[PDB]
């Protein structure tokens, strides 16, 4: 019947919320976890705080991605859309959300037992560094869908 | 990583260039690559006085680094020229190739004509254009397949000079040579491909541009068919390079055990060489795949760069006088500091 | 321009790199003979790929927000 | 537990309800085949290339947390193991590529179709076929990096004893990982054949 | 001391970029002013941009010589 | 917001060919069908031709293999060519842009032609 | 002219000492600041305490537990000790230098066991001097509070 | 179909009412951890209670991101609005809302262990500070979407 319905907006409003939301989660836990870490080594080697702190703003990193993803696919938004154009910023938001939520747990798990090791093993230090890097593009392999599928979203439209 | 064995090629020599070459093409831009850059400087010129000192933890590290820092730096130079990006803006050097009609109307879309080829990196025409991802991820993935192909076709040739150098040609009629056609055969082939697709003109000489997704993996799932021509004969070289892949298989599982066998203990050279096998042919396609890292680390870090400054600079030309100056003045120590913050230190790491 | 472009700036980098590993120092011999052949050789690639990929386009470019004046 | 008693009170409602269209002679009016005829084949589509990225991440994610744990644990009287046992984290990671990889090819089908063909037969199928596809590579990626996982965090542990075991150990990761290659396989096989939306 | 030196570079930075930027809009160059979205005046944004790189260069010599004693 | 202007208007020689000019801004999205319309003075408005987004054309029969309406090359483009003109064609010519459900209709300010 | 050992490891030589008992512990010495030779272990069979020089260890051992002991009554007081004095015998250059004799090595033994006796007595009778004038601080703030 | 259907407010007035309760849940729970923490502390150690407060102050301000969000949202709330409005300001409402209820979570946690520690290692307290700045910002990252959907849900809208 027609390809650009009055609801068609739905799908954008919730792909642009959920992409911060669940990355949110995700980085909110990522601190949660290796925080407690942080705190429990350092009362007996304080010296180390700083080396110790990369966890939380790898951490951090992950909500970056929502935001930028969010902050691209909110442009996009109007009243007037085809379904088309609704699925497709979905999707975005869908894909870097449910990825940043796994790269933050990935990321405070590990993060908690390297920090609590690397206190009495400095060798171990290094190990830690290369494993949470392998988590954190995690959330970079979400955000590049998302980007691909962003770059897509208006063009050729008829409506 | 590991202690070399007694006398075989160092890897060393090769990280020299390939480790700060490689970390260059994922950070491109001369605007993080002149900052890093100028930090290393100013830590390699003082290095008489800092070896001296006491130093911490983290600061160790750094300095032991200083010079592979100052390589990685001057290269991201170079290659953010290329990439014609610097500070996520572009550079007008030389007269571009494009051309755009010669009237419009305020707000009317418009499409370009091609005059020539840009001689020095990407044509500047492409900034600003609301189609420009379209031309840059088919430029960059293709980018680094081939940079992949080629060091790892360069890295394993490095092979056959320790079988030479230790006299060992069962190596080389057992190992090397069944490997380097298995490689070549599948992914050499796709390399030619994709820089032959260039040299063509598809839209001058009136055939179909065809799809390379499409008859890498026909060449696989239903080998001697296609759906476009890319050149003469496609079909009977296809089929060809099929069965020479596949004969290589048994080639490499089973020479070097029989060679042992005609000189229990044969048992391991058996169990070695099939794990060796199983994990060459896997490891082919899985290593190749990998390389795509090189293009996605570069997409996020240009568009984390152009978001940074649509937020934090672009909003300060808004407003005049006093008022003016001053958010100016604030939201350039804003934007230095997440720059260099973010951009250089975690995305730099 | 045209494909022979490429081929022509290979045949150059390629003299220039043979000429300097006869004539390369003698101190350190291996690390100069190394970092500049390959250095020039990688540095190399990246130009002939990006130039090759400007040659015949498939996509022109395409933007609405532009003023007249320009 | 309170959920199990959603689940059964969901079950019961849902089986009055069916009684009672039955019964009354409206049967017909639960009509799952119109449903399924007239959604935007857009939903199918997009949906499929979302979950196949994002399940097979989270695959990666959790294979990775479960290697790594045990590995610096391991690594505290033997830190040797912190550079060799690597090999089993890549085996994770190579999970969220095969599915980065499906979203770059099924990306290129998403065209836009005139409103006279939407609902053609051409344009379902292709609807259902990368909604289905995504759904396999999303969900073998998630099962496959768990078993590596699993299996890598065994092997750190077994090094730290002695260095024999990794390499007879390091095999059986070797047949986790090739799951993933199945997964990948099928999933280009059911959606080669489909057409882009015209 | 430490303490001067982020102020100084900072400064430092902030008077080149600040100027550059300001010379590109009081040219009209096309990267500056030429989308429909651009600021409508080159010459009027870039006098307020040239003062905002005098304000960065009086706390460069400011820190500097700070610095220096 | 969404605006368009038409172009190529102004007086011609009798039995003169000519072309008017348009186009549309400011919206994402393709417009389903685009079309011109004229008023002589004294007269309401009256149709001429318009164009699908597939390309389809249809046409006033009074100007029926005189007129030609095309699209160009960029999105939200548009042409009107008549190869001869005469007193009764005289008038200001609209142009007028539509989408396949609801209000979004929309119409340009207009330009003049005379003999 | 040395060898460019970056391409390839540099090509290793095997060599046998045999020296004199009585130029043995000078010649070591020697090795020592070389700074040189690798050493392989040519009886790792017999058990750790059988070996021919444990005896010697051992009295060596003894010395830094003392050294560390005297180190530990430093640290516990804001005494330090005087830094540097790095180069003194080597510059890392590997110029050769004469070891100390045997009779300074003895008396480095006698020393540390003499200053261990002095400061187990000085430090333990100390403390039971510290142990009273705690006890009468604590007694005398109960007096002085209130009624 | 419509633009403006008669129960467009209704998602609005959700959108308005969750800004504030996830909000509240959030600073709600970062009070409760922290508090039980300083009162387990202070009580040998009451001399810095003043200064271990900070984690309740930094969990307070949360509530004020969802305050300004359901306000700014309350006052758009009209009979006759168009759908598109509803949905924009409901994504609104859900972005910030279970942004500050993550970043409670995380304020809590870590607000808990930061003060249990500190009362015996007194240079651990500029990290517990460091930490919460990143746990803050993720409340922030949530309010900077939802005031950049809100003013994109009236421009160019049509009724």
């Amino acid at each position: 019947t027609e390809l650009c319905p009055v609801y068609a907006p739905f799908f954008g409003a919730i792909g642009c919320a959920s992409a911060i939301i669940f990355t949110s989660l995700g980085a909110a836990y990522g601190t949660a976890k290796s925080g407690v870490g942080i705190c429990a080594t350092c009362v007996l080697r304080p010296d180390l705080l700083f080396k110790n702190i990369v966890p939380v703003i790898m951490a951090g990193i992950i909500a970056i991605y929502g935001l930028v993803v969010s902050v691209l696919v909110c442009y996009s938004l109007g009243q007037k859309q085809a379904l088309y154009t609704g699925f497709i910023q979905l999707g975005a938001g869908l894909s870097v959300g449910l990825s940043g939520l796994a790269a933050g747990f990935a990321i405070g798990i590990v993060g908690d037992a390297g920090v609590r090791g690397s206190s009495q093993q400095p060798r171990l230090f290094v190990g830690m560094i290369l494993i949470l890097i392998f988590a954190e593009v995690l959330g970079l392999y979400g955000l590049i869908v998302a980007l691909l599928l962003n770059s897509r979203a208006t063009q050729d439209v008829v409506c | 990583y590991g202690i070399a064995q007694y006398r075989e090629i160092n890897a060393g020599l090769p990280t020299i260039v390939t480790f700060p070459f490689m970390f260059a093409i994922m950070f491109g831009d001369m605007g993080h690559g002149f900052l890093m850059t100028l930090a290393a400087l100013s830590l390699v010129l003082n290095e008489k006085k800092i070896n001296k000192m006491k130093r911490g933890e983290i600061f160790d590290m750094a300095f032991t680094g200083r010079y592979i820092i100052l390589l990685m730096g001057v290269f991201s130079m170079y290659t953010g020229f290329l990439y014609n990006d610097i500070f996520s803006k572009t550079m007008t050097i030389f007269k571009s190739g494009w051309k755009w009609p010669d009237h419009w109307k305020k707000g009317e879309s418009i499409t370009a004509t091609s005059v020539g080829t840009y001689p020095i990196g990407l044509d500047w025409a492409w900034h600003g254009t609301e189609n420009a991802l379209l031309f840059s991820n088919s430029y960059k993935m293709k980018l680094s397949i081939l940079m992949g192909f080629i060091h790892m076709t360069y890295s394993y040739f490095f092979s056959l000079a320790n079988h030479l150098y230790f006299n060992s040609m069962i190596d080389i009629i057992g190992n090397f040579i069944p490997g380097l056609l298995f490689m070549q055969g599948i992914f050499g082939y796709l390399s030619v491909c994709i820089v032959y697709k260039w040299a063509v003109d598809w839209v001058k000489d009136g055939k179909p541009a065809p799809g390379l997704l499409n008859m890498l993996i026909n060449m696989f799932l239903s080998p001697g068919t296609i759906d476009d021509e890319l050149y003469p004969h496609q079909a009977k070289v296809q089929v060809f390079l099929l069965l020479m892949a596949l004969v290589c298989i048994p080639w490499l599982l089973l020479v070097k055990p029989l060679h042992f066998k005609f000189t229990e203990d044969f048992g391991d050279i058996m169990i070695h060489q099939v794990i060796h096998t199983i994990e060459f042919c896997l490891n082919c396609v899985s290593h190749t795949a990998s390389y795509l890292r090189l293009w996605a680390l570069s997409l996020a870090h240009a568009q984390l760069s152009s978001v940074l400054w649509t937020m934090t600079i672009q909003i300060a030309f808004g407003f005049r006088g006093f008022v003016g100056v001053f958010m100016t003045v604030a939201l350039f120590a804003m934007w230095f500091a997440l720059t260099c913050a973010v951009l250089v230190l975690m995305e730099g790491t | 321009s045209s494909f022979y472009t490429v081929v022509g700036v290979f045949i150059v980098v390629s003299a220039m790199s043979v000429l300097f590993w006869i004539m390369a120092p003698k101190n350190n011999q291996a690390v100069w003979r190394s970092t500049v052949i390959l250095t020039l050789a990688m540095m190399f690639l990246m130009w002939a790929i990006t130039f090759l990929c400007q040659l015949h386009p498939l996509v022109a470019p395409r933007r609405s927000d532009l003023r007249p004046e320009f | 537990s309170f959920s199990h008693f959603l689940y059964y009170l969901v079950l019961i409602v849902v089986i009055v309800y069916g009684l009672y269209k039955l019964f009354t002679g409206h049967g017909s009016d639960i009509n799952f085949g119109k449903f399924l005829l007239r959604t935007s084949p857009y939903m199918w589509a997009n949906l499929g290339i979302a979950l196949c990225v994002g399940l097979s991440v989270v695959g990666a994610a959790w294979g990775i947390f479960i290697t790594g744990s045990s590995m610096i644990g391991a690594g505290v009287r033997a830190p040797r193991i912190t550079t060799k046992n690597l090999i089993s984290i890549i085996f994770c990671e190579v999970v969220a590529i095969y599915g980065l990889i499906i979203a770059i090819v099924f990306s290129s089908k998403l065209t836009v179709a005139t409103a006279e063909n939407m609902y053609s037969k051409s344009n379902l199928y292709t609807g259902y076929s990368l909604f289905w596809a995504g759904i396999t590579v999303g969900a073998s990626n998630l099962i496959c990096g768990i078993a590596v996982g699993i299996t890598g965090a065994t092997a750190a542990i077994s090094d730290a004893a002695d260095s024999a075991l990794f390499v007879k150990i390091l095999v059986i990761e070797i047949f986790g990982s090739i799951l993933g290659l199945l997964g990948l396989i099928v999933g280009l096989l059911m959606a080669g054949k489909a057409s882009e939306f015209q | 001391t430490g303490k001067a030196w982020c102020c100084t570079v900072l400064s430092a930075f902030g008077v080149v970029i600040l100027s550059v930027i300001a010379h590109l809009f009081n040219t009209n160059h096309e990267s500056f002013v030429g989308s429909i979205n651009d600021p409508e005046d080159g010459p009027a944004v870039a006098h307020t941009v040239y003062l905002a790189a005098l304000v960065y260069l009086v706390f460069f010599v400011f820190c500097g010589f700070q610095v220096y004693l | 917001q969404v605006q368009l202007q038409e172009s190529g208007g102004g007086l011609v020689e009798i039995g003169g060919s000519l072309r008017l000019s348009c186009a549309a801004s400011g919206t994402l999205f393709t417009f389903n069908t685009m079309a011109w319309y004229r008023q002589a003075p004294g007269k309401q408005r009256e149709f001429i031709a318009t164009i699908t987004s597939g390309g389809n054309t249809n046409y006033a029969d009074s100007v029926q293999g005189r007129f030609t309406i095309s699209r160009g090359n960029a999105k939200n483009t548009l042409y009107l060519q008549m190869n001869s003109l005469k007193p009764e064609d005289t008038a200001v010519y609209y142009c007028n842009a539509r989408t396949m459900t609801g209000p979004f209709d929309y119409w340009g300010q207009g330009t003049q032609v005379t003999v | 002219e040395k060898e460019e050992a970056i391409f390839r490891s540099a090509e290793m030589a095997l060599v046998q000492f045999y020296i004199p008992q009585e130029i043995s512990r000078d010649s070591a010495y020697t090795l020592g600041q070389l700074g040189l030779v690798q050493f392989r272990d040519l009886n790792s069979k017999v058990r750790a305490f059988q070996r021919t020089f444990v005896n010697e260890i051992r009295r060596l051992d003894n010395v830094e537990r003392q050294y560390r002991y005297f180190y530990s009554l430093l640290k516990k007081h804001d005494i330090k000790l005087y830094e540097g004095d790095t180069d003194k015998y080597l510059d890392g250059s590997g110029e050769l230098y004469v070891p100390p004799s045997g009779s300074v090595i003895d008396d480095y033994v006698r020393n540390a066991s003499y200053l261990e006796e002095r400061l187990i007595q000085m430090e333990d009778a100390t403390d039971q001097i510290e142990v009273q004038k705690n006890d009468l601080e604590q007694y005398r703030f109960i007096l002085q509070s209130g009624d």
